[PDB]
């Protein structure tokens, strides 16, 4: 058996496995699709139940990857060819083109300053902007910048303005060989696009938005400042209501499973808001309140409580959109038995977690078997969560189904020391 | 008139966070000379008021968030022992005003520059202690 | 006809947040934090045999429901028995939210004539339930005095009693007639 | 010892045999009652309570202030007046700005509240001040009774406040009456309202007189002699509604309603004649 | 048994005794049935204005002990931390005393299994030059004439030589700069219920000590001395328990108008603490005093604090220290402006710094039991 | 960069811990570019504070601790078993 | 979920036997446990009421009547049962209080062991080289102790893995000439550093982090910390002053 | 007087297993497995102008109330519509 490790994916149950290998003194190759490392974690502001910083915490683990000796971090990569089997995995990783020497770039940012084209960044989903030439984030690892072809015009500015001579609009994509004898899938998930659901409005109505894209608005480091602003106007919205279930437990959509996180994040997301702005009205349509975990069930007493926040147990029928622009919600409440028309000025989607793009492309690669709602299925549900039926391929995280982040880094230190047991043995 | 300004920044976010501030080229006044301790519970009043009996003019702590403490807990025992500090302080003659402590986060450049340049102006209006 | 185009539907012309927030001040914070379990209800003895949710009130005062409730008239089919409170999960104070919203109800003007009674009776003679002279014989013969040592014996007990009712104007609120001495 | 004996309305003025039984046993126990002249309505929580809190708090406050005039401690058998009184004054203790508001209303009577008393229950008293051996000295007659306690709902709820026994299985009033040599019965719904207080009685006549009805089988159906309250108010609701119930649906029950100083003053030795329930039976059946 | 009343068996005691003896005959009977090793008390020495403390190993001439000296503004806890820590003892304490015993026990100082805690009622004490002082000026008699002194109905009255009773309105003294001490004005604790036992006349009849049980050792204390016979015990009334109480309440509520009196009208402005803090010499009199200052190392003696010069120190490196080094402890005792020699009301900036954190965080400075929350291991 | 120089201090024989580090880019020069004076005067006066602390510092030697391989599992449950 | 298991295993053993569920919420958030709630319905035909009962009231034929209200029907219910079983929750076993002070580990909030950082380090403890597996946590299903077991044996094989760990030299260490005794810092040390050995103050070199709270909170001076001694720090204010 | 004995309590008498097995077997199967969301009820044009609740109407045939069903006037202010089934999340 190989003494080394690959991990594919950068969130936080890829960098908690990559760190746990590495700790227990093998080395560990990183895959990571995305400019930086940091996964889903990274873009949220605060996280429950106890609505402490997010990146606060993770940027330490992340520098921890990126200086590691025993980790080799390859971002802007994806894997192409896996073969072999447990010990002796031959895998074929093709890194993208930066433009940007990784080595030369110390992440200054002037070729952002000096960049006359505008495109969307990943990182601020749909709602914020960068220039062609991007660093995704200031605390990213590696802090290095990344050019998008699809969006350069080739000015030359960029190259005038660095001054470590790190631009390369030459650059190819390259092909690296590695040698591993366990894999530890930990690529995450993606956010429900709810467009499909026709009656809600998303994606036609101005003043609907996704949890995430609140969660990034919150953000004091994203394009609003961490203000909440009407996309409409660009001015605080007074009413704001917020839609659990949306793309979870619908199967008019194929989407028969529970997401676990949505409850939490919309009760969160709706106490920063009420924090933030004490005197908006804030307002959640539930079907079930699902407070499991630990801390949670007074996080949504203190919910109702502390912030005054109002639940409504009915599943929203429709979202109109009056001609001023506002939110009329029409769903029944249930616990009065009674329909109801609210109107908000803004609407947030509780939108759930899907597998993420490209994720039957890795599937197949490695050959691995999917559960009945999308994600990777593991060899034995009850005792074996984080192993596969495919020897040494271990799953950690989001990967293997929706869950908090406590729950992803027990599956990934799990994952690490069922991947060290082989390794150790050596045969 | 320049006030002169002593501050204790934390090694992991505050001091961090000037350091954000210095990177972004941020300006804020030069009053302010930072003193760096591991954790904001390394700070307790003998070190304000021997800052204050000095000759500073104001005097700056600079913490983790609540919950961001580096070693778990040291800034609770600091924000206890600082508001015992701002009880103890008018009863010699010192404005609370003077005595300015602040959570910052090592990436918070910006509310590190804008923190300095509101206390300095703060300072400057009270005038020399 | 069915058709009825407004109470079937709750829009912001149903709603009133002062009177939740009043309620809210007054000593009933703890409805803010009612999960809508449904204890309450099934431990009322009024609710099953009555119109009477407690739980649905609860509901209705969170949400300002105002016409919704003061004008309801099984508002006053609760005992104040405080099984509901006792086994509230959440220890939401159901009674003082209950008195509450009868004490808005009532200067609202929804009293009934026989606790409008009772009230006269108190401002008349200080007690709600007046001795009648069978039961003066009665403490005649048994042995204690013919009037009990109340307001009955002293007038000055009597006068600071209406006095008391003056000041807090419940002759107002129940529309007593000093002059007559009547219900008016 | 000394303590302050407050009456109500309904005991003095509607059921005096109460009182007297009362006081014979409180002399007989070596306890001295001090009359609380000028006192009136509690008031009647119901009514007052569900019509204005500032008006029964004032009131109260100022029945209150007569007992702290005498410097002891309320004594009350009365369910309905002990829960007002006791809520009176520990809002107004655990509360300044009510308390002031009070208090510049009592000022045109010349009364001030200062909260230096406990009201204090019935039967809560003969429990801890007098004890279960006590009162077994003085039982002159073993009785023969199965009987049905009625504890009411505010003896001991909110139990929050009140920490006297438990709401929901109490025993406090179950040895206090197997002290006599009656037995106690278990029946269905024991610790059900008797559908009188909040004001229902007076509001709608029908529906406390179906909680009345619903006990009254439930009491039957355990094949009891009388029952045993320590409530003015339920003991009107248990007696006058038992004729209620004959007059309107014709259904006859015929449990005589008795206080528990009443079932104490059989044993050791009553104006039955107020009952409209005859009692000469039990006697009788003893 | 929560009260009692009681008194001595011995006659001896009982005429000595300011209130029946039965403090005396506790201490007595704890000596005599080896409760305890030592017994510490006060003892007058060539008049009632000197009260020095005694320790006594045995009860042979114990009612030289007998007796209350108002006139002995003592404290016992400095005395029981710093000598006589591993010794098995019985103390007569005023609520100051506890309440320093308290604050020494919780910061393990004074092991609590091996002091037993008498205490008495303390309406206030006097300072006793100051006592001579105002019996000259306002009682018009020699000092020496004085035998005894109790403070009552608002009067401090004065027993003398001849057998009569001289008697001035409190009041009036204190309004004249004289009377109990200014912290003892401000003292909100009467009865001490941080003691085991509790002993006064406030609910007592001539003869008798009532006498409040606080603790189950107080409660081994009382059978112990009455099964022996060494005190006499009867039970108060209850109309006496109720007078008790109404008198505490007043004194309760006339100390807190002082504390609004002496820490907000009164309290010395900003330039006549200037003109006080001029005065300091240095001397670190009012630290040697106060009970709460136990370090066997003091850091305002550090190079960084200490004032090198033979001039006034800097108010902040000393007092505003001092103050966060355990003025949230601050017992409000006036030790340490009793000790002053130049005369700095010390007492009054830390009681007022005190009674802030008190009312922020509602921690009672040698009542609770606990350290205060500044040293909670909590994230409270 | 202060384990750079720890590390150089070292190599030079001299304990790393009597090394001292004065920062006059990020908390100086980087943001007081419109006061060349007052940024020349903070960073004398940040110096005078580091060769402060240097006066007074001491000779520190990391410790290192043995840790035993063997473990003790306090639970026979599934979770204790795996 | 164990609750909806033993109805759909009753009626698996028992066709004909009738189930009924009260509940509050449907916490249905594993993997498969959605599904699982829609085939107890639509497989098995329980029913589910929402509502939590007020009481339950045993008949003389022993008979349970379960008087509960439907709060989706809004009504009052008085059904009659020849069983019912009470969805009891998870409570920290018998002794677990002794074991923890044993160890010396803390307790959270619902009365279970506290882990080092809720989101980041969920298996491991304060208290250095103890580590927290399964419901030990706080309650949770197999699979997640599965995981959460696997995450501490890998936590745990890593310093026996390296086989020494090195502190850093910032410690706080303390005189025992000017130590009181008094105690007051034991308990502001997060990580219990610091005992009380011979009546004076004790830092463990392997368990201090050099945070320095301690020595900000002891009054006399007997505890200072390395490279930041209070002179030092003394020194720099004086410099920066003067 | 607001007291009624009757329409305020369900006891097993106002329940009859044989129509909610009629009505199953006929072809409402469906309504077996609804978790009574109230999407059916947001989405009736019926219900916002009407005493009609059809999420009512599911959950007393799954119970069984036949009494309460087939007397009841408002069974008849559906228009079939069909909004209501276009939008079930359960597929009832
Ligand atoms: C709006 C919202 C709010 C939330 N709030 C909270 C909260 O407050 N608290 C909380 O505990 N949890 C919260 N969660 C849940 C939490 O985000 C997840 O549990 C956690 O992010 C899962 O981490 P992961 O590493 O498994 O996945 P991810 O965070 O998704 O990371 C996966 C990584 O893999 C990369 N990747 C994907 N595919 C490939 C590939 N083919 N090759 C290489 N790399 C690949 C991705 O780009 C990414 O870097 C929230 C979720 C949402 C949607
Ligand atoms: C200064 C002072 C003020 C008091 N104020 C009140 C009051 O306001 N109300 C009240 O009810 N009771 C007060 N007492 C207590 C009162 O004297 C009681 O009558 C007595 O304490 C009851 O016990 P005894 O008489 O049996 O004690 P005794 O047999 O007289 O023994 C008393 C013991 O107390 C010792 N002692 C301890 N501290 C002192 C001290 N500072 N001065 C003198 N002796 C001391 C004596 O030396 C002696 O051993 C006060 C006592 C003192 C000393
Ligand atoms: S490419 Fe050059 S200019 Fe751009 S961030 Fe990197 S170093 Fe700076
Ligand atoms: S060459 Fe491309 S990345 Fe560089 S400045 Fe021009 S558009 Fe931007
Ligand atoms: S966690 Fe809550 S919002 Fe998310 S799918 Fe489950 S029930 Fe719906
Ligand atoms: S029992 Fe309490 S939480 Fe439940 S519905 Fe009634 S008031 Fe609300
Ligand atoms: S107090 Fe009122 S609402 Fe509560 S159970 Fe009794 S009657 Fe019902
Ligand atoms: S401070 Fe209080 S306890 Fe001490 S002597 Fe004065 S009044 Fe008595
Ligand atoms: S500071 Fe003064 S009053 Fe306070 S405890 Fe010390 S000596 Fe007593
Ligand atoms: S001043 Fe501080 S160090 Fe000195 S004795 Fe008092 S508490 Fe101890
Ligand atoms: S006792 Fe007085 S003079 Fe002496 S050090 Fe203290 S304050 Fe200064
Ligand atoms: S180190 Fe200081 S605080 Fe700790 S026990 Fe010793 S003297 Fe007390
Ligand atoms: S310095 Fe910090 S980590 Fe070290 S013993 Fe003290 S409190 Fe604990
Ligand atoms: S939409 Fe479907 S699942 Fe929801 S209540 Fe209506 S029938 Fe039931
Ligand atoms: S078909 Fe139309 S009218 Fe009938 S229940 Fe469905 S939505 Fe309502
Ligand atoms: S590390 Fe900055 S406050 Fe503890």
């Amino acid at each position: 058996v190989d003494d080394k490790a690959l991990v594919i994916g950068g969130g936080v149950a890829g960098i908690q496995a990559a760190l746990d290998l590495a700790d227990m003194g093998f080395k560990t190759y990183m895959v990571e699709k995305r400019p930086s490392i940091s996964g889903r974690m990274g873009q949220l502001d605060k996280t429950f139940p106890t609505l402490d910083c997010s990146m606060c915490i993770l940027a330490p683990k992340m520098v921890d990857v990126g200086k590691h000796d025993n980790i080799e971090l390859i971002t802007y990569a994806e894997v192409k060819e896996v073969d072999g089997y447990i010990g002796n995995f031959k895998v074929k990783i093709e890194k993208k083109p930066r433009y940007i020497d990784e080595e030369l770039c110390t992440g200054c940012g002037s070729c952002v300053e000096v960049c006359p084209i505008e495109m969307p960044n990943y990182f601020d989903e749909g709602i914020g902007m960068t220039k062609a030439v991007y660093i995704p984030f200031p605390q990213a690892v590696p802090l290095c910048a990344t050019i998008d072809k699809d969006y350069c015009i080739e000015c030359m500015l960029c190259d005038e303005v660095c001054e470590r001579g790190a631009v390369k609009h030459d650059q190819e994509p390259e092909e690296i060989e590695i040698e591993v004898g366990t894999i530890i899938v930990a690529t995450g998930y993606d956010a429900y696009d709810p467009t499909e659901k026709l009656e809600y409005g998303y994606g036609r109505h101005t003043n609907v938005i996704t949890g995430l894209e609140l969660e990034r608005m919150i953000n004091a480091s994203g394009p609003t400042d961490g203000k909440v602003l009407k996309p409409s106007d660009g001015e605080k919205p007074k009413r704001v209501a917020f839609i659990h279930c949306v793309g979870s437990r619908d199967e008019q959509i194929g989407k028969p499973y529970c997401s676990r996180v949505c409850c939490m994040y919309i009760m969160k997301n709706a106490q920063l808001i009420k924090d933030k702005m004490p005197d908006t009205e804030v307002t959640l349509y539930y079907m079930d309140i699902r407070a499991f975990g630990k801390g949670f069930e007074e996080f949504y007493k203190r919910s109702q409580e502390k912030y005054g926040i109002k639940f409504i147990r009915g599943r929203p029928a429709e979202v109109i959109e009056n001609p001023d622009l506002t939110l009329t919600v029409r769903s029944e409440d249930t616990l009065l038995g009674k329909v109801t028309e609210y109107d908000y000025d803004m609407v947030v989607l509780g939108v759930g977690l899907v597998p993420p793009e490209g994720a039957e492309t890795l599937r197949q690669t490695i050959g691995l078997s999917k559960s009945a709602d999308g994600f990777l299925m593991e060899a034995h549900p009850k005792l074996r969560p984080v192993d596969t039926l495919t020897d040494g391929v271990y799953l950690a995280g989001v990967a293997q189904g929706p869950k908090d982040i406590p729950d992803a880094v027990a599956q990934a230190s799990g994952a690490a020391a069922r991947a060290a047991i082989p390794m150790v043995k050596g045969e | 008139f320049e006030p002169k300004i002593v501050g204790f920044c934390c090694n992991w976010c505050s001091y961090g966070g000037a350091d954000t501030a210095g990177t972004a080229r941020m300006q804020y006044p030069p009053n302010v000379r930072i003193i760096r301790v591991m954790c904001s519970g390394r700070v307790n009043a003998s070190m304000i008021l021997k800052a204050f009996s000095e000759g500073a003019d104001g005097v700056f702590v600079g913490g983790c968030h609540i919950g961001d403490c580096h070693y778990d807990s040291g800034n609770y025992k600091w924000k206890r022992r600082a508001r015992f500090i701002e009880d103890i302080l008018p009863e010699f003659g010192i404005d609370k005003e003077r005595f300015r402590w602040e959570w910052i986060s090592a990436s918070e450049g910006e509310k590190f520059q804008k923190t300095m340049q509101e206390f300095y102006e703060t300072v400057k209006y009270l005038g020399p202690l | 006809t069915l058709l009825q185009r407004e109470e079937n539907i709750i829009r912001k012309g149903n709603i009133d947040k002062e009177f939740s927030e009043k309620i809210k001040a007054a000593g009933g914070d703890s409805l803010e934090y009612c999960f809508q379990c449904g204890t309450c209800t099934g431990s009322c003895p009024s609710g099953r045999r009555t119109p009477y949710r407690v739980r649905q009130i609860i509901r209705k005062a969170n949400v300002g429901l105002k016409d919704e409730i003061i004008s309801d008239p099984t508002l006053w089919m609760c005992t104040t028995c405080y099984s509901c409170q006792e086994r509230c999960p959440r220890k939401v104070k159901i009674v003082d939210v209950v008195k509450l919203a009868r004490n808005e109800a009532a200067k609202a003007g929804f009293m009934a004539p026989a606790h409008k009674a009772v009230g006269s009776f108190v401002i008349k003679t200080g007690h709600g339930v007046p001795i009648n002279d069978a039961t003066m014989e009665l403490r005649k013969a048994v042995g204690l005095g013919e009037l009990p040592p109340t307001t009955h014996q002293f007038p000055e007990a009597l006068e600071e009693v209406q006095k008391i009712i003056k000041a807090t104007g419940f002759d107002q609120l129940i529309g007593y007639n000093w002059e007559t001495g009547e219900l008016e | 010892m000394e303590i302050a004996y407050f009456l109500g309305c309904i005991m003095n003025n509607r059921y005096p045999g109460i009182e007297k039984a009362t006081r014979v046993l409180f002399d007989k126990l070596g306890i001295e009652l001090k009359d609380m002249e000028g006192a009136s309505c509690c008031p009647a929580p119901g009514v007052f309570g569900s019509f204005d809190k500032t008006t029964w708090a004032a009131i109260a406050a100022r029945n209150i202030t007569i007992a702290e005039d005498m410097g002891a401690d309320i004594m009350t058998e009365c369910n309905g007046c002990f829960g007002s009184l006791f809520e009176t004054n520990h809002l107004l203790k655990e509360d300044e700005e009510m308390k002031a508001k009070i208090n510049e209303i009592l000022k045109e009577t010349g009364r001030e509240y200062k909260g230096e008393v406990n009201v204090r229950h019935f039967a809560e008293v003969l429990y801890n001040d007098v004890g279960l051996d006590k009162l077994s000295e003085l039982v002159e007659k073993p009785l023969n009774l199965n009987v049905a306690v009625h504890y009411g709902c505010h003896f001991l709820k909110p139990s929050d406040e009140i920490n006297i026994d438990n709401p929901e299985r109490p025993t406090i009033l179950d040895e206090i009456v197997e002290v006599t040599g009656a037995k106690s019965v278990e029946y269905k719904d024991k610790m059900m309202c008797c559908g009188a207080g909040g004001g229902v009685r007076s509001r709608d006549l029908d529906v406390a007189l179906d909680f009345t009805r619903e006990k009254l089988t439930n009491m039957k159906e355990a094949g009891v002699d009388a029952i045993v309250n320590v409530c003015p108010f339920c003991h009107l609701q248990f007696d006058v509604g038992q004729m209620e119930i004959k007059d309107k649906f014709g259904e006859e029950f015929d449990i005589p309603v008795l206080h528990l100083a009443q079932l104490l003053g059989l044993a050791m030795g009553l104006v039955v004649d107020a009952h409209q329930v005859c009692v000469d039976e039990c006697l009788e059946k003893l | 048994m929560k009260y009692l009343l009681a008194r001595a068996t011995d006659e001896e005691i009982q005429r000595k005794g300011e209130c029946g003896g039965a403090v005396t005959a506790i201490f007595k009977y704890m000596l005599d049935k080896e409760v305890v090793d030592a017994v510490l008390t006060l003892e007058r020495g060539y008049d009632v204005y000197d009260g020095i403390p005694v320790l006594l190993e045995d009860s042979s001439g114990i009612e030289s002990t007998c007796g209350s000296l108002h006139c002995a503004p003592t404290m016992f806890g400095d005395l029981i931390s710093r000598y006589l820590s591993d010794m098995r003892l019985a103390v007569a304490v005023k609520p100051c005393d506890a309440m320093a015993i308290r604050e020494l026990e919780k910061r393990h100082q004074i092991d609590p299994d091996k002091v037993y805690k008498i205490g008495l009622n303390c309406g206030g004490t006097l300072a006793p030059v100051s006592a001579r002082e105002m019996i000259e000026t306002f009682y018009e008699i020699d000092p020496d004439d004085v035998v005894s002194e109790e403070i009552d109905r608002g009067k401090f009255i004065v027993e003398l030589r001849d057998g009569s009773h001289r008697e001035i309105s409190i009041d009036y003294l204190e309004e004249e700069g004289f009377g109990r001490r200014e912290n003892c004005q401000r003292c909100e604790i009467m009865v001490p219920r941080n003691a085991d036992l509790a002993c006064g006349n406030w609910g007592a009849d001539d003869g008798w000590t009532f006498i409040e049980v606080n603790t189950e050792r107080g409660q081994e204390i009382i059978e112990g001395a009455r099964s022996s016979g060494y005190i006499e015990a009867r039970e108060p009334s209850e109309k006496m328990v109720k007078i008790r109480e109404k008198i505490e309440n007043a004194m309760i509520s006339m100390a807190r108008k002082f504390q609004d009196k002496y820490l907000d009208e009164e309290y010395p402005s900003l330039d006549e603490w200037d003109e006080y803090w001029k005065r300091c010499i240095n001397c670190f009199a009012c630290r040697d005093a106060c009970p709460v200052c136990f370090c066997r190392e003091c850091e305002l003696e550090k190079d960084y604090l200490l004032e090198s010069d033979e001039k006034a120190p800097d108010p902040l490196t000393f007092q505003g220290v001092r103050l966060s080094h355990m003025g949230f402890s601050c017992i409000n005792c006036g030790q340490c402006e009793d000790v002053c020699p130049m005369d700095i009301p010390i007492a009054r900036i830390y009681h007022r710094i005190q009674k802030k954190y008190r009312d922020r965080t509602g921690f009672t400075a040698g009542v609770s039991q606990e350290l205060p929350p500044m040293y909670s291991g909590e994230k409270d | 960069h202060e384990p750079t120089f720890r590390r150089c201090v070292e190599e030079a024989g001299l304990n790393q811990f009597l090394f001292e580090f004065a920062n006059i880019r990020e908390h100086d020069s980087w943001v007081h570019m419109d006061n060349p004076e007052g940024a020349t005067e903070k960073a004398k006066d940040l110096v005078r504070m580091a060769v402060a602390k240097a006066r007074l510092l001491e000779p520190l030697e990391a410790s290192k601790v043995s840790v035993d391989d063997k473990a003790l599992v306090i639970g026979g449950g599934v979770a204790g078993i795996q | 979920m164990y609750i909806m298991k033993n109805a759909q295993l009753i009626k698996d053993k028992m066709p004909d036997t009738e189930v009924t569920l009260y509940y509050m919420d449907i916490r249905a958030f594993g993997k498969g446990f959605e599904e699982f709630y829609k085939r107890s319905q639509e497989k098995y035909g329980i029913k589910f009421i929402r509502g939590r009962p007020a009481e339950v009231i045993e008949n003389p034929d022993l008979t349970l009547t379960v008087r509960s209200e439907d709060t989706l029907l809004g009504k009052v219910t008085e059904y009659d049962y020849d069983m019912v079983v009470l969805g009891v929750g998870l409570v920290p076993p018998e002794g677990a209080e002794t074991l923890r002070q044993t160890i010396g580990l803390s307790k959270s909030a619902d009365g279970f062991l506290m882990e080092a950082h809720p989101k980041l380090r969920p298996v491991d403890t304060l208290t250095d080289g103890v580590y927290l597996a399964g419901v030990a946590q706080g309650p949770k299903d197999i699979p997640d102790a599965v995981a959460q077991a696997s995450g501490a044996a890998a936590r745990a094989a890593i310093p026996m893995v390296k086989g020494e760990v090195e502190i850093e030299p910032i410690i706080a260490v303390t005189d025992s000439d000017v130590c009181g005794g008094c105690e007051v810092c034991i308990e502001l040390c997060p990580f219990g550093a610091i005992s009380i050995e011979e009546g004076h103050a004790n830092v463990n070199v392997a368990l201090c982090k050099g945070c320095g709270t301690c020595v900000a909170a002891c009054p006399s001076g007997a505890m200072d910390q390395q490279h930041f001694k209070t002179e030092q720090i003394m020194a720099q204010i004086e410099a920066a002053l003067n």
